[PDB]
């Protein structure tokens, strides 16, 4: 289950990311 | 329910305007006065009670009244959530920048992490704050936020939330605060109380006082939004009667405008559109209304333009 969490974890800092870059 | 408007403010450099209404939410490009420009709309989420952006990236942050515990991150261009979190009180207000998000409780302030939404810090037991009054600094190097430090005194905490530390305290009003700002550079802050009497900017993180305008003779007055120009050198107050006071930042108002609407608060911004140096004012009659400073000489502002803040023509 932990290492569930952080694939999770690794997937919502890549989204973040991206949905913050500015053009 | 488009026209049940709940929200309307500003993104950090004032190009883009946000509206929250029953019906969802929607996003307005500021480039141009003679036309208000819907660029987005969404209604996958009712009764949207904060909606703000992150400059003109594609990260917005939301809370609806049906959950008002509960923000939600999302990907607006993708349509998607990204994540969300819930909080033991209700979201009074959400602050963002480039690298972190601040959510405003009454007595609790959390401060995130926006690249991962990791809490880094919550501050606990503040003086209780059910305006939910704050102002978070929206420069990459100067990371401050101010929020009242006292209840019945207007004391400004100042909190640098990426060394997660304390700055000085600043005893900026005897009476409570009513109105934070920093400017775009965040060196500065602006601050107002409810006596309202004198306007106050200090340098970030220092403490020391620049300025101090006249609002005018002591009066009853609720200053509501104070707003810098993106170069530091106007500062604009509202408040709940008809004239907005622009204080320019040199060594009587500089300028001023009369509001066709009054009596409740409204939000203000100083935005350099098409070259010309802009009051827009959103009012409570669901109107922006679009002012031209003359950023030499000042005096009465000429009302240029209003948009219906709900997409109307």
């Amino acid at each position: 289950n932990e290492k569930d969490s952080r694939r999770r974890q690794a997937r919502l800092q890549k989204e973040l990311a991206e949905a913050a870059k500015e053009p | 329910g488009s026209g049940q408007l709940l929200f309307a403010n500003f993104n950090q450099d004032n190009t883009s305007l946000a509206v929250g209404s029953k019906s969802g939410y929607k996003f307005f490009s500021l480039s141009s006065v003679d036309k208000l420009e819907q660029i987005y709309e969404c209604t996958d989420t009712e009764d949207v009670c904060i909606v703000e952006r992150l400059f003109s990236s594609s990260l917005v942050a939301i809370v609806s009244l049906k959950a008002p515990r509960k923000l939600k991150v999302c990907h607006f261009k993708k349509g998607t959530e990204i994540c969300n979190y819930s909080y033991s009180n209700t979201i009074l207000a959400v602050k963002l920048n480039r690298q972190r998000l601040i959510v405003c409780l009454e007595e609790s302030l959390y401060i995130h992490n926006i690249r991962d939404m990791k809490v880094l810090h919550t501050i606990r037991e503040t003086p209780p704050n059910p305006a939910g009054l704050c102002a978070l600094s929206i420069n990459n190097d100067n990371c401050y936020l101010a929020y009242p430090g006292s209840a019945t005194i207007g004391e400004v905490q100042v909190f640098d939330t990426i060394n997660l530390r304390a700055a000085n305290m600043i005893p900026a009003h005897d009476s409570p605060l009513a109105a934070l700002a920093f400017d775009a550079s965040g060196t500065k802050l602006a601050t107002a109380s409810e006596k309202g009497t004198v306007i106050r900017v200090f340098s970030i993180p220092e403490g020391q006082k620049l300025f101090e305008f006249r609002r005018g003779v002591k009066r009853c007055v609720s200053i509501c939004s104070l707003a810098f120009s993106m170069d530091g050198m106007f500062l604009s107050a509202s408040s709940n009667t008809e004239t907005v006071h622009i204080f320019k930042l040199e060594t009587r108002a500089f300028a001023t405008v009369r509001l066709p609407f009054c009596g409740h608060k409204n939000i203000c911004s100083l935005a350099t559109i098409q070259k010309i140096p802009r009051l827009l004012v959103g009012a409570a009659d669901g109107y922006l209304y679009m002012y031209n400073l003359d950023p030499q000489e000042g005096g009465e502002c000429a009302l240029m333009k209003q948009h219906r803040l709900d997409g109307s023509l």
